[PDB]
RNA sequence: CCGGCCGGGAACUCAAAGGAGACUGCCAGUGAUAAACUGGAGGAAGGUGGGGAUGACGUCAAGUCAUCAUGGCCCUUACGACCAGGGCUACACACGUGCUACAAUGGCGCAUACAAAGAGAAGCGACCUCGCGAGAGCAAGCGGACCUCAUAAAGUGCGUCGUAGUCCGGAUUGGAGUCUGCAACUCGACUCCAUGAAGUCGGAAUCGCUAGUAAUCGUGGAUCAGAAUGCCACGGUGAAUAC
RNA sequence: AAGAACCUUACCUGGUCUUGACAUCCACGGAAGUUUUCAGAGAUGAGAAUGUGCCUUCGGGAACCGUGAGACAGGUGCUGC
């Protein structure tokens, strides 16, 4: 079941590929799990079109896929166009959710640069 | 019935009890507790004691 | 006498109504097999329950109060010791020789100032 | 992330913003209180957040509604 | 720098608590501050009466204060007029009706507060520290205590370098908790600095 | 049925006061249940000794509030007359219920 | 020392407990909706020191912000001094 | 009502006052006929039983004039004082402390257990209803062995995951309840649904610990309108090795 | 530091000082206080309404408020050598 992404279920769970596609979270995964109510560790042969349609309508009803790049792009772009520092400080790439970057936040900053 | 009407804040002094010749001011009454809360001076000691009209006889 | 629960170990006190009969352990009107019958470490707490060797004909209903599981086992064991000395005093010497009449006074040492645990000190920088 | 009983607005800013909207001929509005959510009445105005002795003027648009006034305004400087 | 307060280590064991009352968590701090305002006032008001200990007992309606003094006459005043003015001002500090008793301190040189304020008064009057300490230990050893340690400290005799000079007689067993040692300090506010006097007096093992 | 909760900071004062109340009920001659002990409230305070800098060297204090409840079976008018300043110890706080 | 903070703390205590704590509490329960807003605006037009948020609970004989303990009512150094001198009833050192 | 719940009882756990016991007391050996050491009986405890408080004369002219008090010096239409806002929360890098881990002795899902200490009056808040949830409303019992915080967590019985970057959890602006409404932008946490980085057990070196200790597993306090993985206490299982 | 959103809280802008935020006097007037309008970021002002109760050997004394000059404050300013 490939919808608006790059990932596919393969004799495994739909939910891991679904949460690997950006633009969503895992509450869609838990909701598809509760809607199916079956073991998804079984083989993906005879993948159900009912599963495909419920996956599609759940994605469409909630925040559709591809919107994370959309949100970060308009955030950085609109504040860069308007000249303000909120999107500039998202471009700089350091944490502004409230986090310490004095020696932490290496996940943002990457490998350490001497 | 003597004193069948009950008035909050009414002062009664019991001469038989240890409360005699003692004066106090009732700032707070706990209606949510459903028991009357007065910092009663008893044995020369003022402590908050829960009380009821059936519990103590009115003077 | 009625053989009852005596004695303490860690933070427990024994309430066993041990009585002549086939020994199948019932806890709070419910079975060992329902509570933790096939649990591993049930056997090694039940071995100090048996280790007084007067369990071979004694039915056990065990509702030892308070504390952890091995301490509860030690309380039960100490209770059967003290009840069997209350029954007859010739077998006091053999429980003393085996070492079961001893209460194990070992207990949790307290937390301490400038230190994470009872003995555990902060990691010390030489510089 | 914040309350839903009411969207907070500063009362002095609400008075000066409705006065600016009613007049239609206004300069930048100087405000020291940076902690106000932008109403849709504010669109079409520059409202000045307090940074330093210097001036930060923000022309608030249709998108910048749910955000507070000081998000667009930098308090610290760096390379 | 490293020694325990003797009264604090003997507080439940030998020495008695100075203030005796029970207040709950809502009124304890308010009573404690009331005791401090009464105690501070009566100390700064009758420092010339040589008061040794002030015990304050609150039965939670009234206040009873006992002043342990060597000289009861100046604490009383004439006809109890001074102690009645004291009773009135203690009543308005405490906010509750008041009462003062006077308990006397026989043998004033065996009371550490009295010796500390005596050496403090002499050090304000520029008597030498060595004469004050030798006088104190000699008078206690005569009067009948088992021992006395007098520590004077800081800016002795107008030297720029402060020093701590201790003079000791008898047995002063600080580490033994069954012993009673009354320890009290006093603070002399001299011209070059402040000279602090610490005296321990050992009376017996309880 | 008289429910007297007397609490202090010192157990000797507590025992003196509860023996006095037991003596009062014994003087009037009624059936007296024994004074039960209710558990001590060890309120611990951990307070820095150094004015400027320390973390390892710090001393700990306790206030211990003791509690007994006498729970006398029968109160009477002679005891109500004799209650007036019967306790007479400043260390002990006494709480009354009917 | 620090008399400015003493009178500032006296100021926020008298502004919180006496003038208000009824008007502020009624405006708070009007502000939470029970079934722009007038309660939010009027709680702004109330002075800021009226809020019980403002009070830093501070020592009575000195005025240290820190090491204050609510039960004793003084700073850490001062409760040590009164404990070791016997002013605080029942305060004995703990050694368990 | 098969809940001690209810009469009863005080028999035990307990709660908390007073005693007893543990002193090398006895025996044997060694040792000087001494101290002591080494074993043994009795005994819950054995030779400081464990832990704690207790820090000698002094030393570093160690720290604090930012706790206070205090000598000298200085500002005093400011170096006093109030408000808004900001900073103490930033960031090329480096170490000091602690947490989450790199899984299978472990996750993940159902069921089932066993504690201790503490706090509470602007405070603790059950039961019911509404919510996936944080929580909302209604709201008893409580200044306390009652009531509330608060059906602890590892332990489990069955299953399933049998390389998986795993529930190991990182990551801006959202979708949100809650705190105080000066006010969750610079700036709280919380199931947060936000893309699941890194690390597949770690070089030179280095640190903490002889028995309920190490290691591991959870809980409460104080500061406090909120805001801990820090500090201050409490419990469970339970090592290995000293030639 | 046993609690950095304000407060705490000293370092950047506006407002104030011979009584200052904080006590003592000397002099004059007013109860203390409660409820509001407007300007402003705000202790800042500029205005309004009700309370002269408490008492003095009333030749007027109150906890208090406002103002004025002096003394006086005040300082989390320096020296822990």
């Amino acid at each position: 079941a490939r919808i608006a992404g790059i990932n596919i279920p393969d004799h495994k769970h739909a939910v891991i590929a679904l949460t690997s596609i950006y633009g969503v979270g895992k509450t869609r995964s838990k909701a598809i799990l509760a809607a199916a109510g079956i073991a998804e560790d079984v083989k993906i042969s005879e993948l159900s079109e009912g599963q495909i349609d419920t996956l599609r309508d759940e994605v469409a009803k909630f925040v559709v896929e591809g919107d994370l790049r959309r949100e970060i792009s308009m955030s950085i772009k609109r504040l860069m166009d308007l000249g303000c520092y909120r999107g500039l400080r998202h471009r700089r790439g350091l944490p502004v959710r409230g986090q310490r970057t004095k020696t932490n936040a290496r996940t943002r900053k990457g490998p350490r640069k001497p | 019935r003597p004193k069948t009407l009950f008035e909050p804040g009414e002062m009664v002094r019991v001469n038989d009890g240890p409360f005699a010749d003692f004066n106090g001011v009732v700032e707070e009454v706990d209606y949510e507790k459903s028991r009357l809360k007065v910092s009663v001076s008893i044995f020369g000691r003022a402590t908050p004691v829960e009380l009821d009209f059936s519990q103590v006889e009115k003077a | 006498n009625q053989y009852y629960g005596t004695g303490r170990r860690k933070s427990s006190a024994a309430r066993v109504f041990i009585k002549p009969g086939n020994g199948k352990i019932v806890i709070n009107q419910r079975s060992l097999e329902q509570y933790f019958g096939r649990e591993t470490a049930r056997m090694v707490v039940r071995q100090p329950l048996e280790l007084v060797d007067m369990v071979e004909k004694l039915d056990l209903y065990i509702t030892v109060k308070g504390g952890g599981i091995s301490g509860q086992a030690g309380a039960i064991r100490h209770g059967i010791t003290r009840a069997l000395m209350e029954y007859d005093e010739s077998l006091r010497s053999e429980l003393r020789k085996a070492g079961f009449v001893t209460r194990d006074a070992r207990q949790v040492e307290r937390k301490k100032v400038g230190l994470r645990k009872a003995r555990r000190r902060p990691q010390f920088s030489k510089r | 992330r914040s309350l839903k009983k009411g969207p907070f607005i500063d009362l002095h800013l609400l008075k000066k913003v409705e006065k600016a909207v009613e007049s239609g001929d206004k300069k930048p509005l100087r405000t020291w209180s940076r902690r106000s959510t932008i109403f849709p009445n504010m669109i079409g105005l520059t409202i000045a957040v307090h940074n330093g002795r210097q001036h930060v003027p923000v022309f608030v648009t249709d998108e910048m509604v749910g955000h507070k006034l000081g998000e667009f305004a930098p308090t610290r400087t760096y390379r | 720098g490293q020694k325990v307060h003797p009264n604090g280590i003997r507080l439940g064991i030998v020495k008695p608590w100075n203030s005796t009352w029970f207040a709950n968590t809502k009124e304890f701090a308010d009573n404690l501050d009331s005791d401090f305002k009464v105690r501070q006032y009566l100390t700064k008001e009758l420092a010339k009466a040589s008061v040794s200990r002030i015990v304050i007992e609150r039965p939670a309606k009234s206040i009873r204060v006992t002043i342990h003094t060597a000289r009861p006459g100046i604490v009383i005043g004439k006809k109890g007029e001074d102690v009645e003015k004291l009773r009135k001002v203690v009543a308005d500090i405490a906010g509750v009706p008041a009462q003062i008793n006077i308990a006397e301190v026989r043998k004033p040189e065996l009371d550490a507060k009295l010796v500390a304020d005596s050496i403090t008064s002499q050090l304000e009057r520029r008597v030498m520290f060595r004469r004050a300490m030798k006088r104190a230990v000699q008078n206690a050893m005569r009067l009948g205590a088992k021992g006395i340690k007098v520590e004077v400290s800081g800016r002795l005799g107008g030297a720029e370098i402060a020093r701590t000079e201790w003079y000791r007689e008898g047995r002063v067993p600080l580490h033994t908790l069954r012993a009673d040692i009354d320890y009290n300090t006093s603070e002399a506010h001299t011209t070059y600095g402040v000279i602090g006097v610490k005296v321990w007096i050992f009376k017996g093992e309880i | 049925r008289i429910r007297i909760r007397l609490k202090a900071f010192d157990h000797r004062l507590i025992d003196q006061a509860t023996a006095e109340i037991v003596e009062t009920a014994k003087r009037t001659g009624a059936q007296v249940r024994g004074p039960i002990p209710l558990p001590t409230r060890k309120e611990r305070f951990t307070v820095l000794i150094s004015p400027h800098v320390n973390k390892d060297a710090r001393d700990q204090y306790e206030i211990r509030t003791h509690l007994r409840l006498v729970d006398i079976v029968e109160p009477t008018e002679k005891t109500v007359d004799a209650l007036m300043r019967l306790d007479l110890a400043a260390g002990v706080d006494v709480q009354i219920s009917l | 020392a620090k008399q400015s903070m003493k009178a500032r703390e006296v100021k926020r205590v008298a502004l919180a407990d006496k003038y208000f704590a009824k008007r502020a509490e009624l405006k708070a329960i009007i502000s939470d909706v029970n079934a722009r807003w007038n309660a939010v605006l009027k709680l702004q037009t109330l002075p800021r020191d009226s809020s019980p948020s403002r009070q830093r609970n501070r020592c009575r004989q000195t005025g240290r912000p820190h090491g204050f303990l609510r039960k004793f009512g003084l700073s850490r150094i001062k409760v040590r001094e009164a404990a070791m001198r016997g002013e605080i009833p029942g305060l004995k050192k703990a050694s368990w």
